[PDB]
């Protein structure tokens, strides 16, 4: 069901797409899982730790 | 909002009081980012009543994490709400939804 | 075999007023992606534009506060105002002034009238009045610059007193949002080794595909002083 | 974990890379291949090493 | 500069003696006005002591032998 | 000390008898004042501000 | 005040000083190294990799 | 202003031989350092002119993994020892030298066929070993002028062996890009560029090159 929501979206079924290095401008000799996780920003900041 | 949930966002962001959700069904008279004032439909007021239920939101307090615990409201004016919508999302949610 | 056949800017197509496709032309082969990189590069991090960095709004002492009338806090305005894509001819700064009464969207194109300022999308909602004899009256202050400067790092800048209500804004003043480029082959002279740079690029409106090529390039041809003459 | 996946990845070799079977006259000339994009970093090849 | 000891260690041949050596001798060019024997590169004077034991410029004897020296230079001032 | 009362006969600035016993944001900590709240004991006079 | 010229005063004090960096449970004697410094701009000591 | 950027003020070149230097700009605006560095980098890899022995003919050998007598290496290596000899054409876009050596001992690249417009920048390159005193070599070496590097295997007579040409002048091209600060602001870069060259070119020079290059292909855009 992923794969084929993924269709419909017209991305790459496999979930890795290439990628170009930013700095060189040179893509990554393979394909990089590139998607949306759901990051979480938890209470452990270095502002109160340092 | 979490792009990928399970289904039970919905049910923390609501059975936690960070929410504001409306007791009885209406229409938004007055919306404000500190208060919304819900007219009563005629169907479920009471006999006798003013027939307005006032959501004072909170702002900007602390939690006992130090962290803000700050609400928002929702809705916007004149829109019709159901006894039981989220009114104001609260700390980390999101339309009425967790979102951490 | 030691001559280059040197690019130009052959063709500007503009999709939107905020999506071009700059193309580059005639491009030896290999160079295509050196000056596709170094461009992208340089566009994607020192392109200059002016951002709003100063709010002061009336009844409002900070951020974390709310305004009678209004639906949003003032912290969502400063949000809301962060991104106002604004462009000014002539001046570095200026001061613009919001007045808006009633219910309904203030947006962008209530923002007062100047005659060197102009607002890129006039439809960029700044806050929602919810009551009929509610106001707002700001006085938003837009700048100049280059990067990202936040407020942070910037309130070291002892400038002679700053007052109580006026709301630093993080500056982030770079007008482009993304740069693609692809290299293609190129029809030229019968040779089939001449590439053609076409260079992508999405913007907020405040510049010109022209006028942010011409700068990318400028800025790279500066710094390749220091090599061209290594002393 | 990271330095050990490069340094395994670069020194291992596929069949048909690119760029195989060339005679090299040094590691130099490996690198300028490599970043020329002339010969993959798998390419089984001949190179005079001293 | 100073990255690693192993050169200091060989002249001598422990670590710890090395230690107490170059602390002896950082201390005579820290509080004392006894200069380097090598040139100063903007070395701490831990640093030049251990580059002054790497060339055999210092060790327990030498220093030694120049504290009986001065000391007997600085003690016959018997006016 | 002897020395600073040597030091104080000299340019007569003189010792003072309270001891600055402020409150102080906490270093490093960068913010904005958003309330300020007051409790008198009962008995006290109010300052300004309270 | 932190004047800007303290800060190169810092970096004049710290050249060839080595500071001891500890991990907690000291299990065996490398939990404690002692690292030339380089001062960085952040707040999270920066530990080269393979140590 | 806004249109005003750090230029490299500590510029430091560090000749480790005479062919292998080891540049230092600093300090760069944050980025500067991989775009230059990069840039120069593509440049002087694939796209900076020089000459370079294409093709060799060999009397007695037929193909690259043919043999002879009297050399005490392979044709393979022949060739590997002819694509290193560095060469300065001045006058030609082509040129054919011819190497014919008898005797014992190394064939070195003192042995060619002194012509005018051909230096030979290290004549004790050895090509080739000759051990029986009757057993000659005589061999046409095709030097050729181009660019970057292009490898025999693109470019595919009999008789004829194809050596991988190596044009560009650089051998080694490396770059980091470091901290730097100025005024308390950290964030700046600092690009170590680090450099050898087959002797044609004077590194240095080579950086001045390819420096060169790009800034022409930046002519048409560049404002005043």
């Amino acid at each position: 069901e992923i794969k084929e929501l993924l269709k419909l979206g017209d991305l790459p079924t496999s979930g890795q797409i290439r990628l170009y290095d930013g700095r060189t401008g040179e893509q990554f000799e393979r394909p990089v899982t590139v998607g949306y996780m759901y990051m979480l920003k938890l209470n452990h900041l270095v502002d109160d730790k340092m | 909002k979490p792009l990928v949930g399970t289904g039970m966002e919905r049910a923390v962001a609501v059975d936690s009081g960070v929410t504001a959700v409306a007791k009885r069904g209406g229409v938004v008279q007055y919306v404000d980012a500190s208060r919304i004032v819900i007219k009563v439909n005629e169907d479920e007021m009471y006999p006798g009543e003013a027939g307005i239920d006032i959501y004072n939101l909170t702002k900007y307090t602390r939690s006992n994490q130090n962290t803000c615990i700050n609400q928002m409201p929702c809705v916007s004016l004149g829109e019709p709400v159901e006894r039981g919508d989220v009114l104001a999302d609260g700390p980390s949610t999101d339309l009425g939804e967790l979102a951490l | 075999v030691t001559e280059f056949l040197k690019p130009r800017l052959v063709d500007i197509e503009q999709v939107s007023s905020t999506h071009a496709k700059v193309t580059l032309e005639p491009l030896e082969r290999g160079f295509g992606h050196t000056l596709g990189n170094a461009l992208r590069r340089i566009l994607l991090s020192s392109m200059p534009g002016c951002a709003v960095t100063e709010v002061e709004i009336d009844g409002v002492l900070h951020e974390y506060s709310t305004k009678e009338g209004v639906q949003e806090d003032i912290l969502e305005i400063l949000l809301n105002l962060k991104g106002l894509a604004v462009r000014v001819q002539g001046k570095d700064e200026v001061i613009l002034t919001l007045n808006k009464s009633g219910i309904g969207p203030v947006t962008a194109a209530d923002i007062t009238h100047d005659g060197d300022v102009e607002i890129v999308k006039p439809q960029h909602v700044i806050c929602h009045l919810t009551d009929e004899n509610a106001s707002i009256s700001m006085r938003i202050k837009v700048q100049r610059g280059r990067g990202y400067v936040p407020a942070s790092t910037r309130i070291h800048s002892e400038e002679d007193e700053r007052p109580i209500g006026r709301l630093l804004v993080d500056a982030c003043y770079s007008p482009v949002e993304r740069i693609a480029y692809n290299v293609e082959a190129a029809r030229v002279e019968q040779r089939t080794d001449l590439d053609k740079l076409v260079i992508e690029m999405e913007t907020n409106g405040t510049i010109d595909p022209e006028e942010a090529i011409r700068r990318a390039a400028t800025i790279l041809a500066e710094q390749l002083e220091a090599f061209v003459d290594l002393r | 974990q990271d330095v050990v996946l490069g340094l395994y990845y670069m020194t291992r070799d596929c069949v048909n890379a690119k760029g195989e079977g060339m005679v090299l006259t040094g590691p130099k000339e490996a690198e300028r291949l490599y970043r020329s994009g002339l010969a993959s970093l798998h390419a089984r090849v001949k190179v005079r090493i001293t | 500069a100073r990255v690693t000891v192993q050169d200091a260690v060989e002249k001598i041949g422990n670590r710890f003696d090395l230690v107490l050596v170059a602390a002896r001798r950082a201390r005579q060019m820290q509080v004392g006005g006894k200069d380097p024997l090598v040139p100063e590169e903007n070395d701490k004077t831990t640093v030049i002591a251990l580059r002054e034991i790497e060339e055999g410029l210092i060790n327990n004897q030498i220093l030694d032998v120049r504290e009986r020296q001065e000391q007997q230079e600085q003690e016959a001032a018997e006016l | 000390t002897p020395e600073e009362k040597l030091l104080r006969a000299i340019f007569g600035e003189k010792a003072s008898d309270v001891k600055d016993s402020s409150l102080r944001v906490p270093n490093g900590v960068s913010g904005t004042v958003i309330d300020v709240q007051v409790f008198t004991r009962d008995g006290v006079e109010k300052d300004k501000r309270a | 005040r932190e004047e800007a010229v303290v800060w190169d005063i810092l970096d004049e004090v710290i050249r060839e000083h080595p500071v001891l960096l500890n991990r907690a449970p000291t299990l065996h004697r490398l939990g404690i190294q002692a690292f030339e410094p380089v001062l960085i701009e952040g707040k999270a000591i920066q530990l080269h990799p393979l140590v």
